[PDB]
């Protein structure tokens, strides 16, 4: 039942590097005999976690060679050497050694590329969608990187919203981008009741929001 | 090698019981000791619960969060493991994966394929496919991006698929999210201003639970 603290949650590498997952604890890990359980596990994007290492520092049956636990106590550490393709995948740490069994976050291990700006789209509500009285205002926040970004709503000058969602893409398997679907509901009432409606995205390669638009009675 | 195989789960409503069963037709089940691990979709990997050895007098261990509702078993005469969940909530709703322990490695060492769990007071709804083109936030590009949106439908089991005529990918499925009880799920396709408007984009949506196929035409 001990709190563990992975870090960093997002980390960058590049084919052949040396990354590095830290890991802590809120205890020490240290049984009596048998000793400091922590372990490692790699999941990959739709499979289920592979065991890594076990207590510290044992390879499993098959880990190539270029992962590796060292630590005690409170902070351990998995060394992964030259990272390769395979390698890519969420990263957590488990402590055995209480009663409940816990995990960290994870550390999703994502490929490194040169920062890249959003390509902005911005959709009114469609036709179809009012004749059934629902007004869905999105925009798609396209090919970007890296996948942090903040976008807003504003209707009318500026307000915020409630019925929004949020879906981002995994990595993009060619091109090493991100993208964003940014969806704001309204009845559609509410929608015939305002003009101006604007996301505003902020990413690292800009200080000022990407801002689109569209005002109703323009369609 | 020696996978535990997992079974059971579905659809089944809030309130309701579910008995998940651990086949791991391997060796020593008897001396062992099982768990189970579950994921909500998204999320890291929460322990359920282990069940120790006949040699223990197969003591129980449970996360907080399912005892008094979730019960673990296991029939060494026949190598299965049982997970008796009853009195379900949404929040119940996992990917959930019996775990081979092993005294000598440590804690979590095969896990199985896994059993998914979807929790949920709904039934059948189609998709509300709506075309999201350029209307009037402009007109502004040598590209242009448009969209689907596939509103509210269950269970999940979608298909965008986009006639273009080939004249580049540029495709994006944003993953589908809960609004409400229902899905939400988008897409994008980044065709030539050269050949659209004055052509087609359709957009075709496939749903096997409901037998609907709402394919929206985009000008």
């Amino acid at each position: 039942d001990v709190v563990m603290t992975q870090t960093p949650l997002s980390l960058p590498v590049s084919l052949g590097d040396q990354a590095s997952i830290s890991c802590r604890s809120s205890q020490s890990l240290v049984h009596s005999n048998g000793n400091t359980y922590l372990h490692w596990y790699l999941q990959k994007p739709g499979q289920s976690p592979k065991l890594l290492i076990y207590k510290v520092s044992n390879r499993f049956s098959g880990v190539p060679d270029r992962f590796s636990g060292s630590g005690s106590g409170t902070d351990f550490t998995l060394k992964i050497s030259r990272v390769e393709a395979e390698d890519l995948g969420v990263y957590f740490c488990s402590q055995s050694t209480h009663v409940p069994l816990t995990f960290g976050a994870g550390t999703k291990l994502e490929l490194k590329r040169a920062d890249a700006a959003p390509t902005v789209s911005i959709f009114p509500p469609s036709s179809e969608q009012l004749t059934s009285g629902g007004a869905s205002v999105v925009c798609f926040l396209n090919n970007f990187y890296p996948k942090d970004i903040n976008v807003k709503w504003k209707i009318d000058g500026s307000e915020r919203q409630n019925g929004v969602l949020n879906s981002w893409t995994d990595q993009d398997s060619k091109d090493s981008t991100y993208s964003m679907s940014s969806t704001l509901t309204l009845t559609k009432d509410e929608y015939e009741r305002h003009n101006s409606y604007t996301c505003e995205a902020t990413h690292k390669t800009s200080t000022s929001p990407i801002v689109k638009s569209f005002n109703r009675n323009e369609c | 090698e020696v996978q535990p195989v997992e079974t059971g789960g579905g659809l089944v409503q809030p309130k309701g019981s579910l008995k998940l069963s651990c086949a791991a037709s391997g060796f020593s089940f008897n001396t062992n000791a099982m768990n189970w691990v579950r994921q909500a979709p998204g999320k890291g990997l929460e322990w359920v619960a282990r069940i120790r050895s006949k040699s223990n007098n197969y003591a129980t261990y449970y996360a907080d969060s399912v005892k008094d509702r979730f019960t673990i078993s296991r029939d060494d005469s026949q190598n299965m493991l049982y997970l008796q969940m009853n009195n379900l909530k949404t929040e119940d709703t996992a990917m959930y994966y019996c775990v081979r322990d092993q005294t000598g490695t440590a804690w979590f060492a095969y896990w199985g394929q896994g059993t998914l769990v979807t929790v949920s007071a709904a039934k059948t709804t189609p998709p509300s496919v709506y075309p999201l083109a350029p209307g009037c936030g402009d007109t502004t590009g040598s590209s242009v991006t448009l969209g689907c949106l596939v509103k509210g439908y269950f269970p999940e089991s979608v298909t965008v698929t986009w006639n273009s005529g080939s004249l580049s990918s540029s495709v994006h499925t944003f993953p589908a999210l809960l609004q409400s009880g229902l899905y939400t799920m988008s897409s994008s396709v980044t065709v030539p201003s050269s050949t659209w408007p004055s052509q087609t984009v359709t957009c075709s949506v496939a749903h096997p639970a409901s037998s609907t196929t709402v394919d929206k035409k985009l000008e």
